[PDB]
């Protein structure tokens, strides 16, 4: 019986974020670009893409 | 000895305009079919300024890390919870599911509560899934926690924990055939097999006064009648 | 009647605020299909230190013997509940479940809530159980209690309690046939028998707009349609 | 604009037997699939003596436009709740479930608090309604209402609420035939029709790993997996 751990995600405003692998059993990440436009969208960020 | 002490923390869910709360929880294990829950808290019982006691707590209550005896720092599921043992960093209380553990301040007309959600997987692993511990009847598989401290955490255990029941089936042995006159007042999982060489792999949930006839090899049979682990009968003819 | 002075009783689940609390239920008696419950509390209602009143109570708090007006001390099963009559150690109140009674002060000391799990009795009337009295027409048998202020328990007494109804049955009398177009909003027991020169021993459960055709001899039929007592026609329209 | 004056109104349960409250909720709109609530109160929120503000309300209680801060009169579930917008006679707030809203003054021994059990309404917006916001999935259009006023009632709107998602219809391509292994974690409506010459008129509610095979003519098919409006595939091995 596993426990799912969802930690807060690494957001880089005005730059790419690259995944850092962790040996947790079904560790999965995905990098999503252009997540939050100018100002609010779910985080405030000056940069869009 | 514990290496952490209570602190004010943003709650996962607390009342809006009160989310800047004191008293919080880290993780909880409730994977048990036990009525007891193992808590890793940051609103710690089993920690005073001196460390581990059995009836004292410490908290940062919007104040500072300090202790008093259990009074203002209350565990709850959403209703009261009575602790059993305190072990520093880890707290043990009964708050049966362990998916919702609520540390809350219950003074004045207002009702302040921070509640923390947990990543527990409580699943069947026994011979049946069943009700949480009461006081009555025979146990069934659980994954309880230790009920005393060692000062850091309480250890994980598999054992068997209490379950309610009703009068066990009136068995009648007769020529190669065994009738079970049943009187459940509570849902029982009935599992059968003959113990001779006849398979009889028969699960059924039963409730209410009914009869269930089974074949026997004449060389016993098991009928497990829920809220008990396998019960077995035998004889030259059964 | 309201002899002697109140006492505390152990609350099965209370906070760390109290536990040795007042207003800790011993028994509750139901069978009511009204929303009323007769409660036996450790604390005495209808008695203050002045002796017998009708809207004041007294309690041993396990810390103090004092009385108040019912305001600060409110009964609840989630929301507040208003008492109706007091008979010393017994309360009679409108508060529908009675299965669990939670008496708490959200004004008086700390945030006190005692919640009690205790004795109850409830029964079907023989058609459908209900515990809501609306203002929808006909009533069915129920239990209620007296409002004794003098001679300890309020004696059980039969009463009439309004039941939920639904859009009334469109009866259509026809030749040798009486079709009952029924339009429940709630499960109705339709029990019928014909009247006059026929009589049908026929139970059926109805819910949702349906038709149910019955024989009639030209001399009507009785249909009892759940949450109503017999509605009968003896028409030559039949 | 708002201009419908504050008033008092009777609320079923306050204090013990108190019911003479202002600030009492009359009507509720729960059009949202989120935990936000649109409230119609007797008391006017968003208006003080100064006219229109963003963090003041007004009420009568012996007054007619007397105002206090939205923290003095505090909304709660069983913990504080902070409103978000005022549209006069209507309040709109975030209160943790949006299914229990209690607007109350917990000031002094007379404690008036009105509670109305609010609701969350889920209605088609794709080709099916959908569940409350969770961790899973991504936001989709939901039934809702405006969450800011006009400078009296808030108006309906489609806004965005987190949908429970789970794996969408996992298509398995075969010779012009598509079996759709779909694996919900939540009640999803599966609607189909082919977009080839054929059609597959099938509404079915699904939960958990199942298959639903459909014919195709090699010219596509639609599967709507409710909470979304039609999704279409066209002549793959479809």
């Amino acid at each position: 019986k596993y426990k799912t751990k969802v930690p807060s995600p690494v957001v880089k405003c005005c730059g790419a974020t690259q995944c850092t692998s962790k040996p947790h059993p079904d560790y999965q990440c995905q990098v999503f670009t252009g997540v939050y436009p100018f100002m609010w969208g779910g985080a405030y960020c000056f940069c869009d893409t | 000895y514990k290496l952490a002490r209570p602190y004010i923390a943003d709650c996962p869910n607390c009342g809006h305009s009160r989310c800047d709360s004191p008293i919080a929880i880290e993780e909880v294990r409730g994977d048990a079919h036990a009525g007891v829950i193992r808590i890793q808290t940051s609103a710690m019982f089993g920690l005073k300024t001196d460390g581990v006691d059995l009836a004292y707590m410490s908290f940062m209550n919007g104040k500072t890390q300090k202790s008093i005896k259990i009074d203002n720092l209350h565990v709850r599921t959403s209703a009261p919870c009575s602790l059993v043992s305190h072990h520093g960093y880890y707290i043990l209380a009964q708050c049966p599911p362990g998916d919702t553990v609520t540390v809350g301040f219950h003074d004045g007309p207002n009702r302040h509560t921070c509640t923390v959600a947990h990543k527990v997987e409580f699943r069947p692993v026994g011979r049946e899934k069943y009700r949480h511990p009461p006081e009555h009847g025979v146990e069934l598989p659980c994954n309880r926690y230790t009920h005393k401290r060692a000062d850091v955490p309480f250890v994980p255990v598999k054992a068997k924990c209490i379950a309610t029941l009703a009068p066990e089936p009136l068995v009648e042995h007769k020529h190669r055939t065994l009738i079970l006159h049943l009187h459940p007042d509570h849902p029982t999982l009935l599992t059968t097999r003959s113990l001779g060489s006849d398979a009889n792999p028969t699960r059924q949930w039963i409730e209410r006064p009914t009869t269930v006839n089974f074949t026997v090899t004449g060389e016993g049979l098991e009928y497990t009648w829920g809220n008990h682990p396998p019960k077995r009968v035998w004889a030259q003819e059964s």
